[PDB]
């Protein structure tokens, strides 16, 4: 790897010098060779490789959409025929999206996962888990579709009975993983009443533990209910 | 697009 | 080339593809793919190459100057010492961007500037050329940063004196070029005085000038003038 | 910064 050869701290130091430059792709580099050390990541890191992770694979969906949407009109009735280019630069993103999701699906398999004994850890990276294979299943068309959105569901399914057992139903990182194993219900498995109950019950749960927090947990909680009453609104 | 963090 | 395989005309289709995905580092390497084609462009094709890398390098010099700042806060008087780790990486962003801009100084000197013959193209090209020599001044510290500003100041000379003989005032390039090259005199320079001349005079001679011009050029002119009347309250 | 294009 292109940063075997840098600290494991000036890699950390590097990746928040990358955010703040708004340098993504950078800083996914940085917490990708900081992870590769093997030693296991603190609570601030693995909002530092989230948050990077999330930023380039997130222009690369932008874009892929961009581009599925030209694709299929470019494939519609009384549309002139353009060629392979649409398609070829559609599956050129594509391409580079799922190798992205790879790298990052890599890291939690190699060997993030199987180290992570805390709830918050263990349930940060199975969601991330979820994530990652939630991207692919976006572009997927192919025989391992189902296979793909099945392992982001157990992934979803793995972290939400730790967070039940383990967190107070107001934990961010368990409103979080609700909040996305919700959409994963609604926009990959055609779930839309399953998406609603799981954002509602999450939410009314959050809304009931409140009272136990301090302001600053208070501020945090009520952000993340906040997104999930948005897309309660967007969904009924 | 819905919310997801 | 990695773009040796592809058609002239596919690398354009795909450039006008990633401009509209926002993916401008591909847009770029499918315009510089196109120029090694080794045709002369169109008026439509210099506008792809220029957005392509003026979005890349504008990024580039976003994230340069954040890293910049901090490097500069570091070397201040009581502030801790972090080790190298923030002018290694501002190095590293600086020399990705001066290896941006010697790509396309390359691309007008192999073949761009010496095949254009029309003014519009000719003045477009030298434009470009004196825009890319700034970058590299704006980064410049060493032996030879009086020779790149002096290179700067060549290209955009020589496209004044063109773009003064061959097109009337209110042309938009025209107009494009003495915005940047009064930018150079401001912030590159040291001579916001001839700044602020040329951005005047360039601005009452194609104010006398609007009244030749339909309504769609009219539009392209004034939003260009009004750069130049927001330059000069900015420096006035 | 000054307007450039
Ligand atoms: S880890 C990056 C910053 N954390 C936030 O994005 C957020 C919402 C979160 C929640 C779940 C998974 C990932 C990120 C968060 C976490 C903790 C407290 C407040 C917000
Ligand atoms: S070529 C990209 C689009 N052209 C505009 O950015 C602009 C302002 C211009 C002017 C000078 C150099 C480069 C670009 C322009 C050109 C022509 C008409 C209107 C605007
Ligand atoms: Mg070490
Ligand atoms: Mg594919
Ligand atoms: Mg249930
Ligand atoms: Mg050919
Ligand atoms: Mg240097
Ligand atoms: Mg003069």
């Amino acid at each position: 790897g292109a940063m075997g050869s840098m600290e494991r701290a000036s890699l950390i130091q590097k990746a928040k010098l990358a955010e703040q430059a708004e340098r993504y792709e950078d800083m996914a580099a940085f917490m990708k060779g900081a992870v590769e050390k093997g030693e296991e990541l603190s609570n601030e890191e693995r909002c530092l490789l989230s948050v990077a992770y999330k930023n380039v694979v997130g222009g690369q969906r932008a874009a892929w959409r961009v581009l599925s949407s030209i694709e299929q009109k470019s494939n519609e009735e009384g549309s002139e025929e353009k060629g392979p280019e649409v398609r070829e630069y559609r599956e050129k993103v594509e391409t580079e999206l799922q190798g992205v999701c790879d790298t990052v699906l890599g890291l939690l398999d190699s060997h993030l996962i199987k180290e992570a004994g805390d709830a918050e850890s263990r349930v940060f990276y199975l969601k991330m888990k979820g994530d990652y294979y939630r991207y692919l299943a976006e572009v997927a068309t192919g025989d391992d579709k189902k296979r793909i959105i099945d392992s982001a569901r157990s992934a979803y399914q793995e972290a939400m009975d730790i967070s039940k057992k383990e967190m107070p139903p107001t934990n961010p990182i368990r409103l979080g993983l609700a909040l996305n194993f919700s959409v994963f219900h609604y926009e990959i498995a055609n779930s839309p009443e399953e998406a609603i109950s799981l954002a509602k019950t999450t939410f009314d749960e959050a809304m009931a533990d409140l009272h136990t927090l301090s302001e600053d947990s208070y501020k945090d909680s009520t952000l993340i209910m906040q997104l999930l009453r948005d897309n309660l609104t967007l969904w009924t | 697009f819905p919310a997801t963090v």
